[PDB]
């Protein structure tokens, strides 16, 4: 279970980097 | 590193200290004290008065008692203050032998009890029995009875009760750890 | 950086090169047992026979 | 005895043949060892995929 | 096809100093023959260390001819335009020209393209088979393993029974080389029946291998069925010394004859174990296993024996027997205690729930261990 | 040539400095400066090799000099002085900015910015000194400045995180000076070395900063060990406050190493096991870390042989630390077979290698074990074995001698036999079967309790990551 | 270096020799706050009795030993 949830976190960080960058443009 | 610490007495004094620690029957500290020596000093002086405690301690570990005894007897050519330990150390050696040989065999012929413990006389043998609380029955020692009883009594104390662990107690702990 | 911490602290026990100081300084065991056995079996046989 | 007909042991030095019932090995213990075996393989695979995290 | 395996078999003999001088030099002639003939010059270089300029000229020539030939042939096969048929074939041929001269490196590159580029699953398996043979050639086992792990994925994909057989027989040899004999036996018995040789050793070799494993691993009842009453073995009788020795040993093991067992032990060592490349390295290991096994076999049926009886039966002295029993007793397989005062050989057998309890805890410590470490890792990450 | 390279180096440092300066001054973000400082140290060390390492000279030149100046001049003095821009304040390019330090206010003494910068500068200096192999004068000088430099200040949670590195070099450097050469001064200063570490530890209990406690305790054990002062180590360990919770896993592994060593020699083997197994797993398998591992395996080999276990041969078969561990391996062999004459030859020939590691003293003691394993063997084999036969085989002195070995061996119960004197043989009594006993319960208790602990660690760890990403912006 | 000589002189009846020992102890506690603990009850008995005359010094030392251990209550 630990590992599983952790793959899901690794994906979430990549998404979170990129979303922030786009929000800078939107502002 | 060296002041005027190096002396004939230096070697002699170390020797005695170690013999003392062996006579206290405290091997814990003996080896501790040995580890301190094992560098500079033991190497430079070689072993020539040190050989007397190193070898004594060593043969008692090895299990060869005959060898450990002969060092004690040959001590005679060097006594000047060493006998004050020689006496204490012997008495402990006979005790050691008696304990190993307790489990080995219950009944020994009279001749063999003496020979093992290296007593000079039979009367001294029976002195050590009485002190040790062992029946002499037909000039044959019996080790089994009292030692077992004593053991049983010793087993019951306010220490070893929480370290037993009851089978019902084991179950409880397994169950609640899941459910915490 | 957790890893880096490990290697550095460790180094004082390793000193200069506890890695290359030492080499700079300097049934699988049992031998061919067929031969021993060959000879044993003939040495038995001989006596057996001439008895 | 080698063919497990009657399964006993012949005592040469009394001139007797001793007879035993069939021994019954514990089924639980044997089947348990198969399960444990499997668990190791499982953990190896998982870990190779978890190499992604590190 | 024939040199691809055969060279290594002979070469091995040459290496070894165990071998009789007659054999060593009988093989020497054989090797030299095949060098010149298959033009092995690159690879020959490897082997010489482990062991005329005309040879070299033979390389230089044959190479430039073979190179120029294939060059423009291949160049043209790619030029004129269709890859399914010609480009795929052309890479096969390219690997093969590297495999002849034993350059490993340039074959990995060419046979790799063929796999990548889309073709029949048959076609994929067939091609891999060559790469695995070069691993076996080089006398590197781990190189064979990686390849054959892939080959195994494709086996049920393609579904040809033809290549299931061929796969079995390669993996059979790989396993003979490693200690593990358990997997070897299973594969090996089926393959007596079936396997048209392809880039691997003759059926006489394969026959001796099934007999050898059979002794080692098999339960008693199952040795009789599958091997002695083998249709294959019976028709094949013995047309070789190696097959004869191993057969003689089998008949006394099953029949519980013990006098002749020991002559026979010695014979198989000379005529089977040392010629065979793969089983040479396990020569000590095998004879150990067998000697435990026979002693064991006899002890199972007797609660007691006297020392005189047992020793006369095997044909060794009583003194020779005693030293040898006591080797194998602390490793636990013979399960017997020995009285010296009464001369008697007692046989204790206390195996029950106790036996099985120890196996489970020991292996258990290991599963705990692995688990702890992988847990810690991920948590940090 | 000189100019370009020197300049780039200064820039690189300045960049780093600025990051940690913003970080450290805002609340309790403790973990962040700590991770950063660690990485940095590594980056700096790696840096030095190319594009100079006069970053130190630069880095002094452009900061406020409280005593930096005095050190730099000493260092230059050591490698033959030069002057080219090597006095600090020679470029004014701070210009009373807050980032490069407000030049005037540092002088006015209303505020102090130099404090934390000076700790960090001492770390950087120290690393360069050891990397370089600048011994004697620098080493002494560095120590002499830094001890009172730290006792001049007052510690904070952030200052505590920094001296956790500084104290390692104060120790290490002194050791290097003993390791150059023997001086009469080295014997005196050894004492002073212990004294300053001991004081700082007492205070650091009061700061409740685990980081420094753990560091310090490891350094202190290593010194007692060289002088073979077990009695004094034994009381030391009874203090009990050596934290584990917060600490990096490296400090747990040096600590456990030391524990194995000290327990084994004072004739405790049981507990010594737990500690050496643990210390191997915690250590990483890093390429620079291979040197540690050999050392741990030497010791393990010993611990086990004394206890009466046989380290697997298999474990050492596929190892590559082969050449160094040849002595140890032959010991294992001697024990395993019980072979009396082999043993002695093995320890005489290898004596010098064994002495370096100080495994030697443990190795003498396995002499009792050789004999015991060899009696273990004869028993397993034989149910009644005349004592007369044992006396010839192990070439034992007299009939009395052979008895005494067996007598003492059964006291720990390794053999479990019974001697018959009159019948003149030994009869095995060995239970063998212990399934019947209560024992199986006890073995499983350890298995189960370890397992349950692993589930708890997992739960606590799992939730923490997920919160951090969920707060952050995402789809 | 070791505090054991210091410990040993205290037992001697002679007051002059015990007092000089206290003063020596007070300047090694820093480190030796470990060996000295085993024998700390002797230092305590010499204060508890009014017999002694260097009492204040003896309590002072026992406090320093408790402080370093960190057993604060007894220290105060």
């Amino acid at each position: 279970e630990l590992m599983v949830i952790y793959i899901s976190n690794l994906v979430r960080s990549i998404i979170a980097f990129d979303d922030l960058i786009e929000n800078k443009i939107q502002n | 590193n060296h002041k005027l610490s190096e002396s004939d007495k230096k070697s002699k004094l170390i020797s005695l200290y170690l013999l003392n620690l062996l006579s206290q029957n405290n091997t814990t500290k003996f080896h501790s004290e040995l580890q301190y020596l094992d560098k500079h000093i033991k190497n430079l002086e070689d072993d020539s008065l040190l050989s007397y405690p190193i070898k004594l301690d060593r043969w008692l570990m090895e299990g060869s008692y005959q060898k450990a005894w002969d060092l004690l007897q040959s001590g005679s050519q060097n006594i000047s203050e060493f006998d004050s330990f020689t006496d204490i150390l012997k008495s402990a050696i006979r005790d050691e032998i008696a304990k190993n040989t307790e489990l080995s065999y219950d009944f020994l012929p009279l001749s063999n009890i003496k020979a093992l413990l290296f007593f000079n006389n039979e009367k001294e043998t029976e002195k050590f029995a009485l002190e040790r609380n062992w029946p002499i029955v037909n000039s044959k020692v019996y080790f089994n009875n009292q030692s077992k009883e004593k053991a049983d009594y010793e087993d019951e104390m306010m220490h070893e009760e929480d370290q037993k662990t009851n089978i019902i107690e084991k179950a409880m702990d397994y169950a609640i750890s899941i459910e915490n | 950086t957790k890893k880096k911490n490990e290697e550095i602290n460790k180094k004082s026990l390793e000193e200069d090169d506890e890695f290359e100081d030492f080499p700079i300084d300097t049934d699988d065991v049992e031998v061919d047992d067929d031969f021993t056995n060959e000879l044993k079996a003939e040495l038995d046989r001989y006596k057996r026979e001439n008895q | 005895i080698l063919d497990k007909i009657f399964y006993g042991v012949l005592d040469q030095g009394n001139g007797w043949l001793y007879v035993y019932e069939t021994p019954n090995q514990d089924a639980t213990y044997d089947s348990a060892l198969e399960l444990v075996g499997q668990l190791n393989k499982v953990v190896d695979q998982l870990f190779e995929k978890a190499s992604v995290l590190y | 096809r024939v040199p691809n395996y055969e060279v290594s078999e002979k070469a091995f003999l040459l290496t070894q100093s165990k071998v009789s001088i007659e054999q060593r030099k009988e093989a020497a002639e054989f090797v030299l023959a095949k060098i010149k003939e298959e033009e092995m010059a690159p690879y020959y270089k490897y082997l010489c260390e482990e062991y005329d300029q005309e040879l070299y000229n033979e390389l230089c020539k044959k190479n430039e001819s073979k190179i120029k030939e294939l060059n423009e042939k291949i160049q043209k096969l790619e030029e004129d335009d269709e890859g399914e048929l010609e480009q795929a074939q052309a890479w096969i041929n390219l690997g093969e020209y590297y495999a002849q001269i034993g350059d490993k490196d340039n074959a990995e590159k060419t046979l790799g393209k063929s796999l990548s580029k889309a073709i029949s699953t048959g076609a994929k398996i067939d091609v891999m088979l060559t790469i695995a043979r070069l691993g076996f050639f080089y006398n590197d086992q781990l190189y064979v393993k990686e390849k054959l792990e892939a080959v195994n994925s494709m086996i049920e994909k393609g579904g040809d029974w033809e290549r299931r057989n061929r796969y079995k027989t390669y993996y059979g040899i790989h396993c003979l080389a490693v200690r593990n004999f358990k997997e070897a036996a299973k594969l090996l018995v089926d393959s007596l029946a079936t396997f048209t040789s392809i880039e691997l050793t003759s059926y006489e070799s394969i026959a001796t291998y099934a007999s050898v494993t059979g002794l080692f691993t098999l339960e008693r009842t199952d040795l009789k069925s599958k091997v002695i009453d083998s249709p294959e073995l019976l028709s094949l009788i013995s047309t070789t010394a190696a097959l004869q020795s191993i057969s003689s040993l089998t008949i006394s093991l099953y029949a519980s004859d013990y006098a002749s067992y020991f002559p026979y032990l010695l014979e198989t060592y000379a005529n089977v174990l040392i010629p065979c490349k793969y089983l040479n390295r396990h020569a000590d290991f095998f004879v150990r296993e067998m000697r435990r096994k026979v002693y064991a076999q006899l002890l199972e049926s007797y609660k007691t024996l006297s020392l005189k009886s047992m020793a006369s039966a095997f044909g060794v002295s009583v003194a020779f027997l005693d030293n040898d029993l006591g080797k194998f007793i602390p490793n636990k397989q013979l399960n017997c205690v020995i009285d010296r005062v009464n001369g008697i050989v007692e046989t204790n057998r206390p195996d029950n729930k106790n036996a099985q309890y120890h196996l489970l805890v020991k292996q258990g410590d290991g599963l705990l261990t692995k688990l702890q470490k992988y847990g810690a890792a991920v948590r940090l990450t | 040539l000189h100019h370009s390279e020197k300049k780039y180096a200064e820039e690189d440092q300045v960049q780093e400095l600025l990051k940690v300066l913003n970080e450290i001054s805002k609340t309790t973000l403790t973990l962040d400066p700590r991770y950063i400082w660690r990485s940095l140290k590594d980056l700096s060390s790696l840096r030095n090799q190319e594009l100079l390492n006069a970053e130190t000279l630069c880095f002094t030149v452009n900061v406020l000099y409280p005593d930096s100046s005095s050190f730099k001049k000493n260092l230059l003095k050591f490698i033959t002085s030069n002057h080219k821009s090597s006095v600090p304040g020679s470029a004014e390019l701070r210009n009373s900015y807050p980032a490069s330090f407000y030049s005037v206010n540092t002088e006015k003494k209303t505020i102090e910015v130099t404090a934390e910068i000076n700790c960090f500068m001492h770390l950087l200096v120290q690393l360069f000194l050891w990397d370089s192999k600048e011994l004697e004068q620098l080493v002494e000088f560095n120590r002499k400045v830094v001890i009172p430099n730290l006792l001049c200040y007052y510690n904070l949670r952030s200052l505590n995180l920094i001296n956790a590195k500084l104290w390692f070099y104060i120790y290490l450097s002194h050791e290097t000076l003993a390791r150059s050469s023997e001086e009469i001064n080295s014997d005196n200063q050894n004492i002073i070395l212990r004294s300053t570490m001991m004081k700082f530890l007492k205070i650091a209990s009061l700061k409740h900063d685990n980081e420094t406690k753990a560091m310090l305790i490891n350094l202190i054990l290593r010194d007692f060990l060289n002088n073979g002062e077990v009695d004094s180590a034994s009381d030391f360990i009874s203090k009990l406050e050596y934290p584990h919770t917060d600490v990096s896993s490296s400090l747990e592994a040096r600590y456990f190493f030391y524990l194995s060593k000290i327990n084994a020699i004072q004739l405790d083997y049981s507990t010594a096991n737990e500690y050496i197994i643990a210390a191997i797993r915690k250590a990483p398998h890093n390429s620079k870390s291979l040197g540690f591992l050999q050392q741990s395996n030497k010791l393990h080999c010993c611990i086990q042989l004394l206890m009466g276990d046989i380290p697997e041969l298999s474990f050492f078969h596929q190892s590559n630390m082969q050449k160094s561990l040849l002595p140890y391996y032959h010991l294992t062999k001697a024990v395993k077979l019980g072979d009396l004459k082999k043993f002695t030859s093995t320890i005489t020939k290898y004596k010098q290698l064994l002495l370096k590691d100080d495994t030697y003293q443990l190795c003498v003691r396995l002499r009792s074990n050789v004999i015991k394993t060899g009696i273990r063997i004869i028993s397993l084999t034989y149910k009644k074995i005349s004592l007369r036969d044992i006396c010839l085989k192990l070439n034992l002195d007299s009939e009395q001698t052979v008895e005494y070995m067996v007598s003492r061996a059964i006291r720990d119960g390794v053999i479990e036999a019974k001697i018959n004197h009159e019948d003149g043989f030994i009869e095995t009594t060995e239970l063998l079967n212990i399934y019947d006993s209560e024992d199986p319960q006890q073995v499983f208790d350890e298995r189960i309790k370890f397992a349950n602990q692993l589930h708890d660690e997992y739960l606590v760890s799992m939730r923490y990551p997920e919160d951090k990403k969920t707060q952050q912006n995402e789809k | 270096t070791t505090a054991a000589p210091l410990l040993a002189l205290l037992r001697e009846n002679q007051d002059s020799v015990k007092t000089y020992a206290l003063e020596s102890i007070n300047n090694v506690v820093d480190q030796l706050w470990s060996e000295i603990s085993n024998e700390l009850p002797d230092i305590e008995a010499l204060y508890d009795d009014d017999t002694f005359s260097d009492r204040e010094m003896a309590a002072l030392i026992a406090s320093k030993v408790y402080y370093n251990l960190g057993e604060y209550e007894s220290a105060v």
